């Protein structure tokens, strides 16, 4: 946490760099929350960037509506 | 008479800067042998360690619960078109880079040893994403988003509904649809105006990390208190005491730190407490004032409650309150019912209206004068129950079929 | 009326989705999770007053007994007084631990009962307060040092693009719905409700007439039944 390992699977995060962990630049599901926009999963362990969620881009218009 | 369109800010805290304490090198330093001595104080710092860790992760759980309440991300259609009103002020700018509102911005920046500052889980931008994901929700589907799938909703008929909640109907919005966007752009205007001009209106935030910045500072200057001690530096005592009594004013000097850092944990897990109250008031507010319409006085702003507009704000959120307030009333004379063939008509739905001459119906949060007929009223009872009853006769909506 | 339209097939989803959740709760140990970690928190603080009696506080003995008839009294009376503010020391600790506890199990109980306040023994309008989406009602339960409430709510699915008008000039005057909104397949325009699928011909019993339809904006022209004159024509 804030220790630098460039003086002491590398990958510097804000935090702090994660040994042992590759990053993926898929992004899933955490499970195990670090911080700094980071977390590490087991799936071997891997860090990706968080997902926030499915993307759905509703058609917006000002005379159509939709009724369930 | 007429109505004004206002907006209130209302700015609750969420979370503070994650602390963590390391008990060792805090009280005894780099000494071998005070890490010794204190090993014969029981757990205290084991203890310290777990309060820490469990206020961090609520201090998460609390920040996950006020800005992660949808799991789907919606995204602004590209036609930035609602009838003529204007978002750019909440809505995300693609110029920048950091993704946020201008204000969002602002917000942003009108706020400004064995202690790590733990980043929390949720920084600045997936929580600037958040929010412009609830507020494509809010724009577009509603309230919708928040009751289950997204169901598409057109911007006026959404502001219709939303009148029509509070008593008001929509006959007055299709008149006056571009009084109304004026009156909210400028009501906007005049808000980004004064919270760009107000320095104080961030109280809360900026008092939450004073404290926290002086308690932190507190507890940096008390390795400097002597606890009435020969000398504040364990290394001057080891290299210029005897040890016999050495190590009473080590135990003394560990005995003073460690309450000064009970005192910090105290007051840590106090501010954390009225901290998650706060969060759990926002949460509410987040719940009830922006994902749907909510009928509570004083609960979601001033007056009658139209919608609210959740934006980021640094270890806080802020809630643009957009609410309905009358204005410019006139006198009027009631009746407490009208005395036709010696039945009694009620209104269904509003109020007997007179300006001096005639009588008419309207509603209570607006003047809508309409000729009283049998739609709008109902007959219950006769005339010489009720005390005050005026005197005037009913239209017949079916009467002129048959006339002629 | 849709209640009693498919009253069978709301009890078979009903029974379907409290069988499927009493399945759930037996394989998912989260839910409880937060009185297991209440648990684990008392019995953490129990494992800490029992190993403070095991603490010296830099004294050469955890037993008084031992200090009594080990060491001189005339200074085993200030290491006496050395153990008895250590262990007092502790004892404040874990009070004050379990006034903040207390304070946030006590903040935790009011919320739960102003949630049973307020959609258990009556409907509650609030929206996510004790459920997602337009909750329902509730089902208390007891558990070990908690409450566990079973909210059924009121899910819409299975969507139907529409095409809708803010009123409809008929006559040179603007008719506007009283409850419902104005939608169309294509070809007529219906009415129908903001929760469900129920079209409905355009009559003036559900809609009221305010001003013409020069002052709106985006209306369509469509004619408005009323049954007076199918009345009156025999
Ligand atoms: C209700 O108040 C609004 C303003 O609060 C009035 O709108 C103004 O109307 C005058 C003339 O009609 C214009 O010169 C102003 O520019 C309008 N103001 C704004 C902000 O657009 C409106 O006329 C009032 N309505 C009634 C019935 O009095
Ligand atoms: C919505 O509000 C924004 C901000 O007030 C308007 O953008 C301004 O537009 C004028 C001229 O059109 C420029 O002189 C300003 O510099 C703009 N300000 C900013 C911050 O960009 C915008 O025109 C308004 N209307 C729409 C449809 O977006
Ligand atoms: C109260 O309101 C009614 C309705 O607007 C007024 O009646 C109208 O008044 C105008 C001008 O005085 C006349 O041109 C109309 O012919 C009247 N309507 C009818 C149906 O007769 C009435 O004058 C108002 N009373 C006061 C004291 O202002
Ligand atoms: C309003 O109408 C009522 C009913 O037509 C009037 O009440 C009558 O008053 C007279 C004398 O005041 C009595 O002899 C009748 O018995 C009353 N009838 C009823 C049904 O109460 C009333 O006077 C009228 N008010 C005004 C101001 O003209
Ligand atoms: C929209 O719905 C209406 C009513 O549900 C449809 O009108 C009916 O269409 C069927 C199909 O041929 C006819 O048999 C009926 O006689 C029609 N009823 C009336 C009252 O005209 C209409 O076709 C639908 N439009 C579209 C494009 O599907
Ligand atoms: C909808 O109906 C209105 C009124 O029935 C139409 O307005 C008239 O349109 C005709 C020709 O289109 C003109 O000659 C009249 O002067 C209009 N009257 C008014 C009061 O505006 C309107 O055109 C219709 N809309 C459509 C798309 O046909
Ligand atoms: C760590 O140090 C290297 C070089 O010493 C530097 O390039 C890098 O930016 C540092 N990491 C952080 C997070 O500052
Ligand atoms: C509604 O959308 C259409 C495009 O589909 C546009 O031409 C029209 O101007 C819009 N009306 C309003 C009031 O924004
Ligand atoms: C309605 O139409 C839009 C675009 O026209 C589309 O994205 C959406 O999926 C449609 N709704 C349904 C339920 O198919």
């Amino acid at each position: 946490q804030g220790v630098n390992c460039t003086e002491v699977n590398v990958f510097q995060t804000r935090a702090g760099c994660l040994i042992g962990a590759e990053y993926v630049n898929n992004s899933y599901e955490c499970d195990i929350p670090i911080g700094a926009g980071i977390c590490a999963s087991y799936q071997s362990i891997i860090a990706y960037t968080m997902s926030l969620g499915a993307e759905n881009s509703v058609a917006y218009s000002n005379n159509s509506i939709a009724i369930p | 008479t007429n109505f004004t369109i206002s907006v209130t800010t209302e700015i609750l805290p969420v979370s503070m800067t994650k602390t963590s304490v390391d008990c060792t090198m805090y009280i005894c330093g780099d000494s071998t042998e005070c890490s010794n001595l204190l090993l014969q104080y029981g757990s205290f710092c084991t203890q310290l360690k777990r309060a820490l860790t469990g206020i961090a992760v609520e201090q998460d759980k609390n920040t996950q619960e006020v800005f992660a309440q949808v799991k789907q991300i919606y995204k602004t259609p590209p036609i930035k078109y609602f009838g003529g009103f204007n978002f750019s002020q909440i809505l995300p700018d693609p110029s920048k880079p950091s993704k946020r509102s201008p204000i969002e911005d602002l917000l942003f920046n009108k706020v400004t040893k064995g202690l790590t500052v733990l980043p929390p889980l949720l920084t600045d931008e997936m929580i600037a994403q958040y929010t412009s994901a609830l507020l494509a929700g809010t724009i577009t589907s509603g309230w919708t988003f928040g009751a289950g799938p997204a169901l598409q909703i057109p911007f006026p008929m959404q502001m219709a509904y939303r009148f029509n909640g509070i008593g008001v109907t929509q006959n007055v919005l299709y008149e006056n649809q571009k009084l109304i966007a004026n009156q909210f752009n400028s009501a906007i205007g005049k808000i980004q105006d004064s919270l760009s001009s107000t320095p104080s209106a961030l109280g809360k935030l900026q008092d939450v990390v004073n404290h926290n910045a002086q308690a932190l500072n507190t507890l940096v200057k008390q390795l400097s208190s002597k606890f009435g001690a020969i000398s504040s530096v364990l290394n001057d005592i080891f290299s210029r005491l005897d040890p016999p009594e050495a190590e009473v004013q080590i135990d003394r000097l560990i005995t003073g730190r460690l309450q000064s850092l009970q005192t910090y944990v105290t007051q840590q897990l106090i501010r954390a407490a009225e901290i998650r109250a706060s969060a759990n008031l926002a949460a509410t507010k987040m719940s009830e004032c922006v994902l749907g319409q909510s009928k509570r006085v004083d609960f979601c702003g001033k007056g009658y409650h139209l919608m609210s507009f959740p934006q980021s704000a640094p270890h806080g959120v802020v809630f643009l309150h957009v609410t309905y307030v009358p204005a410019q009333e006139k006198n009027f004379t009631t009746a407490p019912a009208i005395c036709h063939d010696g039945k009694a008509h009620f209104p269904r739905e509003g109020v007997f209206v007179s300006n001096g001459t005639h009588w008419f119906v309207t509603q209570r949060n607006f003047y809508e004068p309409q000729i009283i007929t049998t739609d709008n009223t109902f007959v219950s009872g006769n005339c010489d129950v009720v005390i005050g009853i005026v005197n005037n006769t009913v239209y017949d909506p079916l009467q002129p079929e048959l006339d002629s």
